RNA sequence: CGCUCAUAGCGACGCUGCUUUUUGAUCCUUCGAUGUCGGCUCUUCUUAUCAUUGUGAAGCAGAAUUCACAAAGUGUUGGAUU
RNA sequence: CUAUGACUCUCUUAAGGUAGCCAAAUGCCUCGUCAUCUAAUUAGUGACGCGCAUGAAUGGAUCAAUGAGAUUCCCACUGUC
RNA sequence: AUUAGCAGUUUCGGGGGCGUAAUGCUCUCAGCUGAUUCUCAAACUCUGAA
């Protein structure tokens, strides 16, 4: 389930050598708490999306 | 001048100086516009006429009397609007302000900045009026009185010191009073002028005249 | 004697001072510091605000005023005003501090931005983005340069950023067309060199390449052309932003 | 200016409706802004009235 | 502007003052010679009051902040660099 | 576009700064930019260098020893607390 | 030096409404002309001061 909207948000790095983390930790994310756009892609490198 | 006080200049004081081909590196004047309101209003309906006159003789900056202006065309829409006001201010900016700088100088000085060559560059036009001469002057509807001389009183604060406030005896942007007016329209001596009156007149600058009632009627 | 009755002082400005050496004779003006930028930047603010003083001097520091002779000699005009403004325009211009480094910040940003444009592209929808890059510059530390244009400086930096590691930078598709002859030759040399892609040799219909450089390796690429073969039947150069069709480089 | 001097409504502008429309574009985005190229330029050469 | 709402708090273009703690302008005083800049020391005074005493406003609920009166009674620091 | 300028045109006067070196006892701006040293450094040192105005016996760069020379930091030092 | 509208023009300037569109009229706005209006111009002054 993604929103009706597509509501969607600029994810970014807070610290450039932390960028590799925070790729990681989407896809740790996507099995906890479901969708995020992590891969294949409509805006950006990467954007967390909701109901 | 903006960069000065104008406690400098607020004394009518100096031979006074122009734009000429004498004095050619003046700024230009800030007030360029003399034009509140409805300038296309015929001179049979608006039979009221106001003034504001500087009380003390003195100069009158440019920048003030702009923004004067401005107490009367924001002031001009929330009382009556454009079908009230028509101004043509009643004073020009000819005179010009020196300014012998000495900004040079912040921490020392080279002595150019001294009273050697001492006369100053043109900077800061300005006007300068008596106690009568006139100031602002709206010509308007006989049902706005108070809703102008506020316009007016709110003028008088951006002047420097002393200023009268009055309404006349006349149609405005006329000789002639309200009593001499109806008998122009009665006599058949009124002559419209979009603005003015012209006001028909028996004279001779002919040979056999009759055309002088003929013409204008 | 000085130490008995006043020891005497000296006196120190606090004005720009745009300095400009014409004709072996240095003319200066006084200005102030945060205007004689900001009349450069298209803010026309009357040219008797920027200047502080309208004349010219040999040294505004000490306070000799310039010469007629020395003037018009070196201008071809003694009038003051239209020098001065020649001066503002022209000449080396002192800064304060903090308008130094608004200069050095500006240059941060554009050296971010060159690098965004053309970034890693697993598709084409990904990364374009200045402010990871300016990020990395930060934290990696090196000196931003004045004297140094912004391209160079890019070039310089993204070369040690690599090493941090992160991968920078997509290629593009300089397209060419070689003679029959030397053309054959040409990839003889440049196939395992550089890599070149889309070739397709021929007898008749002469043979196309395509050298691979991001615009900003375009001299390296077409050297070994021109020592070998010279230019080609036509020469095929696109933008430095992206290469006419969408990138899918790095 | 001029335009909007004569009056009515603000828009085609920065407005309440420009809020939705800021810059949400960029979420890192697929560009810096917009890179785009164009063939449909130079009217005396393509020889058109269109 | 402060959502709204001119003056809670600000305040345009504009206008009037005060100050002598800036720097110029001036050259009256001194070239029969007022020892020039800072720092230490030490008192005194001014208030254009940062704190505290007492008061009143606030977009002052509490918290903290902001604005103002009386008031100069008591405080008003330790260091790097220069 | 290069950092820079080998280069090509051109002018001035014969040439137009090579090796090196550097905010130097030589850098106005200037408390330059970066790194370090310090809790904090207009100071120090090491980097960068279109250098207001470095540079080769007007000697350039290096440097052991030497120094009632000049500066920084640390340790012994605490009434120079 | 310089403010305003007015009128008379438009085979001369420009764009609209009126038969497609104009300068054919009528408009705001250019130019020219006529009568009126604002401030009069130390190096302007028909007049002219003790």
């Amino acid at each position: 389930f993604e929103a009706t909207p597509i509501v969607r948000v600029a994810v970014e790095p807070k610290h450039p050598s932390e960028m590799p983390q925070l790729v990681k930790g989407m896809k740790l994310l996507n099995q906890a708490d479901p969708c995020v756009q992590i891969l294949i892609q409509e805006t950006g490198e990467h954007v967390l999306v909701t109901a | 001048m903006g960069r000065r006080p104008a406690r400098c200049y607020r004394y009518c004081k100096n031979k006074p100086y122009i734009k000429s081909r004498y004095c050619r590196g003046v700024p230009d004047a800030k007030i360029r516009i003399f034009d509140l309101g409805r300038k296309k209003a015929s001179t049979d309906e608006f039979p009221l006429c106001v003034h504001l006159i500087s009380l003390e003789k003195e100069q009158l900056s440019s920048e003030a009397i702009e923004a004067g202006r401005i107490s009367c065309n924001k002031y001009i829409s929330k009382t009556g609007g454009k079908d009230s006001f028509h101004m043509r201010v009643r004073v020009h900016p000819w005179h010009v302000l020196r300014i012998n700088k000495m900004l040079s100088c912040a921490g020392a000085d080279r002595l150019q900045t001294g009273m050697r060559g001492a006369f100053g560059k043109p900077m800061g036009t300005v006007a300068r009026v008596n106690i009568g001469q006139i100031i602002f002057s709206i010509r308007t509807r006989d049902n706005m009185l108070a809703n102008v001389v506020e316009a007016l009183r709110r003028s008088s604060y951006k002047f420097p010191g002393r200023q009268k406030i009055v309404v006349s005896k006349k149609w405005g942007f006329t000789a002639y009073n309200r009593e001499a007016y109806q008998k122009l329209k009665a006599d058949g001596r009124l002559m419209n002028d979009g603005a003015n009156v012209k006001v028909i007149t028996n004279h001779g600058t002919l040979a056999q005249y009759a055309k002088d009632i003929a013409a204008a009627n | 004697m000085s130490i008995f009755t006043p020891t005497n002082q000296i006196r120190l400005t606090n004005v720009a001072v745009v300095r400009m050496k014409r004709a072996g004779k240095r003319f200066e003006i006084a200005c102030y510091k945060n205007k004689v930028v900001g009349w450069r930047s298209g803010v026309e603010k009357d040219l008797d605000e920027v200047l502080q003083t309208h004349s010219v001097f040999v040294n505004v520091s000490k306070g000799q005023v310039a010469k007629k002779e020395d003037l018009i000699s070196a201008f071809g005009t003694d009038d003051q005003t239209e020098i001065c403004k020649q001066i503002l325009t022209k000449g080396e211009v002192q800064v304060s501090d903090k308008e130094r480094h608004t200069q050095l910040e500006q240059m941060f940003r554009d050296i971010a931005t060159i690098v965004a444009d053309k970034c890693v592209n697993p598709e084409t929808k990904r990364p374009y983005t200045v402010i990871l890059i300016e990020r990395a510059m930060k934290d990696i530390h090196y000196s931003v340069k004045t004297n140094k244009s912004t391209k160079q400086q890019a070039l310089e930096v993204i070369k040690q950023l690599k090493e941090k590691m992160k991968i920078e930078r997509a290629h593009m598709r300089l397209r060419f067309i070689l003679p029959v002859n030397e053309g054959k030759k040409l990839k003889e040399k440049l196939k395992p060199l550089i890599k070149v892609i889309e070739s397709e040799d021929y007898g008749q219909q002469l043979e196309i390449v395509c050298l691979i450089d991001p615009g900003c390796f375009r001299e390296i690429d077409e050297l070994i052309k021109k020592e070998t073969k010279g230019k080609g039947s036509l020469e095929v150069l696109n933008l430095k932003d992206v290469e006419e069709g969408d990138e899918k480089f790095e | 200016e001029e335009e909007y001097l004569h009056f009515g409504e603000k828009a085609d502008s920065e407005n309440q409706a420009r809020k939705y429309m800021n810059a949400v574009r960029k979420r890192k985005g697929l560009y810096v802004e917009e890179k785009i190229v164009e063939h449909a330029e130079k009217q005396r050469t393509l020889s058109k009235n269109k």
